[PDB]
RNA sequence: CUUGAGUCUCGUAGAGGGGGGUAGAAUUCCAGGUGUAGCGGUGAAAUGCGUAGAGAUCUGGAGGAAUACCGGUGGCGAAGGCGGCCCCCUGGACGAAGACUGACGCUCAGGUGCGAAAGCGUGGGGAGCAAACAGGAUUAGAUACCCUGGUAGUCCACGCCGUAAACGAUGUCGACUUGGAGGUUGUGCCGGCGUGGCUUCCGGAGCUAACGCGUUAAGUCGACCGCCUGGGGAGUACGGCCGCAAGGUUAAAACUCAAAUGAAUUGACGGGGGCCCGCACAAGCGGUGGAGCAUGUGGUUUAAUUCGAUGCAACGCGA
């Protein structure tokens, strides 16, 4: 549990911050549900939005079979 | 589910880690869900029915902790 | 005729059949075997035992290339996923990697449900 | 049955050799409760079997059982209208019963004159894998091996 | 006059809408390499594809459609509906501190607009899917279910259609009336205490024919609108209006029946589920059905072939 973005005073998840983003994607590049990491709903939507932006820039992979 | 075999690891342990990695991603679950078309009216219906039974069983489990069988 | 010593096994495990193709690292096939071509038809074709035989016949069919270590691609939902891999290990190959490469659309409309 | 209150029933060993295994052979060969009529067939056939192979009275019958005893059989089972024959290993007690039953049934459908010689002719053939009793054992084994893909539920 | 209604200031969340661009996975096709005998499909098959080299695997290219994971009885919208990512234009909702107008409201026949999918017209596009259609099965038949293919259509632009179990089967607005457990989105004070919006479930009084609803009422009231008067005939005919058409809307009567219907109750039944049992299967032994004869019955015959039993539970039965 323990949504980490509220405890860190986060206001945006900043798709450029790829170190944070890799803690929310599976080993196959799938976004981990907030039910598993205990993320708040508002920040989970920002998280999914940031991950997809990172995928478009080729910072993160869409899948494990690229 | 890309699995790398490690040194001094027996094959069965390596193979067992492959199942756990595949079942974690649910690749066989996605495929079976995708082999036939699901109408949007019936995917909403099965999602609605899955939520109601997870709710119903919880109250059935809660009320069992307030009930004695003998 | 030639030596490769490091090939890739592509298991095609479907609900109706299992196809095993052993290629090289470059994607060039050397030998192949199938559950249907291993003497099993109909109900027998879609069993894990049939897929295991397909692996045995595919390993032996590619025996003249001198493969020693083998990578594995597992594709499809068929029952013969794991049974084929274990038969490949028993054949005498050093399994380097095991990878699931099942195609998942992120796509096209699937066929309508069967009303059986 | 649905209850499982079935226990083993005591069988006396044969008088001339004290063999539990051979007494059951008499019982399987017995017809209409005529046990005396069947002991003479079994004893005179094994007397012939011993004098024809020189091994012994007892283990000459046993070496015939080794070549008739099945190791795996198929049980019918239907799933989608078509029946699946599922091979299953045969427990040691049923292995003897099937072997003795096959020998007796193969012997009865022979061409010899006396049943004692008719049985000894079939028992001797079992030693070198020739009679129709070992040919049914082969058929069961081949049928089980063909249906090996269905060795699951 | 300010409390209903509205405006301004600051910010918040959102698949709200319209236009444009773009990304990755996958399907299909095309060209080529490796390689050899099956592939595909089903309960089982066959049609079909394949030695003219398929399927499998790899490389490159084309094209269209939809946006896995996130994803959630989560969110937004009057409803229909809206789901990759980015930009532009744009609607609404909410919150906090005031200021401002000064009841400026609510409802609304006719009218106007929006309105899933299918369908229609014109011009494009066409991967996958798939009415029609064809073939193969299944079957007593099978104009179906299943399989192999496959055209309209599904996609885009514009225009029409204006109907849905368009449903919460619950018109809109306002007020009042115990609680609990949540979700989502603001906001103030110090994870704790509040206070707003939306939303899910349970439940009290009360109501209800009952099921159930229960501060998001189907409770207690007020304002206005729409609609109903037994079932069938029939949302049909005729007439009017609308539409390119398909049809839509408005909407009878003769005749006929004494019911039709809603909710719940007890049974029974289910090719519903669960748990058990029985020579019920399974595992075995021996039989019957074939032969001759005994015996009973049916039928026939006869003067009479006495009467009765005649699925299991009549037929070596009354006898
Ligand atoms: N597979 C995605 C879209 C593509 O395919 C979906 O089911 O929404
Ligand atoms: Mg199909
Ligand atoms: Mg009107
Ligand atoms: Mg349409
Ligand atoms: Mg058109
Ligand atoms: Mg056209
Ligand atoms: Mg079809
Ligand atoms: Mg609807
Ligand atoms: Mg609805
Ligand atoms: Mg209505
Ligand atoms: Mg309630
Ligand atoms: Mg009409
Ligand atoms: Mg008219
Ligand atoms: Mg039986
Ligand atoms: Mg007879
Ligand atoms: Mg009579
Ligand atoms: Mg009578
Ligand atoms: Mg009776
Ligand atoms: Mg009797």
């Amino acid at each position: 549990k323990f949504c980490r973005f509220t405890a860190e005073g986060v206001q945006e998840i900043d798709y450029k911050d790829i170190a944070t983003l890799k803690n929310y994607i599976t080993e196959s590049g799938k976004i981990v549900p907030s039910r598993i990491t205990g993320t708040r709903a508002k920040y989970q939507r920002q998280l999914a939005r940031a991950i997809k932006r990172a995928r478009y820039l080729s910072l993160l992979p869409y899948t494990d079979r690229h | 589910p890309v699995i790398k075999v490690r040194e001094n690891e027996p094959f069965d342990v390596a193979l067992r880690r492959f199942k756990r990695s595949c079942e974690k991603a649910g690749v066989l679950a996605e495929v079976r869900r995708r082999e036939f078309y699901e109408k949007p009216t019936t995917e909403r219906k099965r999602a609605k029915a899955s939520a109601v039974k997870r709710h119903a069983k919880k109250l059935a489990r809660e009320n069992a902790r307030r009930t004695r069988l003998y | 005729r030639k030596q490769v010593s490091d090939g890739v096994a592509h298991i095609h495990a479907s609900f109706n059949n299992t196809i095993v193709t052993i290629t090289d690292r470059q994607g060039n096939a050397l030998g192949w075997a199938t559950a249907g071509g291993s003497g099993f038809r109909g109900s027998r074709k879609s069993t894990p035992f049939a897929a295991q035989v397909a692996a045995e016949r595919c390993a032996d069919a590619v025996k003249e290339y001198g493969i020693k270590n083998l990578e594995v691609m597992v594709k499809g939902p068929g029952p013969g996923r794991e049974s084929t891999i274990r038969a490949l290990n028993a054949a005498g190959f050093r399994i380097t990697n095991i990878t699931d490469v099942t195609p998942i659309p992120h796509g096209c409309r699937p066929p309508k449900k069967r009303r059986v | 049955p649905r209850r499982r209150v079935i226990g083993q029933r005591k069988i006396l060993p044969d008088p001339k050799f004290g063999s539990e295994l051979l007494a059951k052979f008499v019982n399987i060969l017995m017809v209409d409760g005529k046990k005396s009529t069947a002991e003479s067939i079994v004893y005179s056939a094994l007397e012939t079997l011993a004098q024809r192979s020189g091994k012994s009275e007892l283990e000459a019958f046993e070496v015939a059982l080794e070549n008739v005893r099945p190791t795996v059989e198929v049980k019918s089972r239907r799933v989608g209208g078509s029946t699946y024959q599922v091979p299953v290993e045969v427990r040691p007690v049923r292995r003897n019963a099937l072997a003795m039953r096959w020998i007796v049934e193969a012997a009865r459908k022979r061409g010899d004159k006396s049943m004692a010689l008719r049985l000894a002719n079939e028992l001797s053939d079992a030693a070198e894998n020739k009679g129709t009793a070992v040919k049914k054992r082969e058929d069961v084994h081949r049928m089980a091996e063909a249906n090996k893909a269905f060795a699951h539920y």
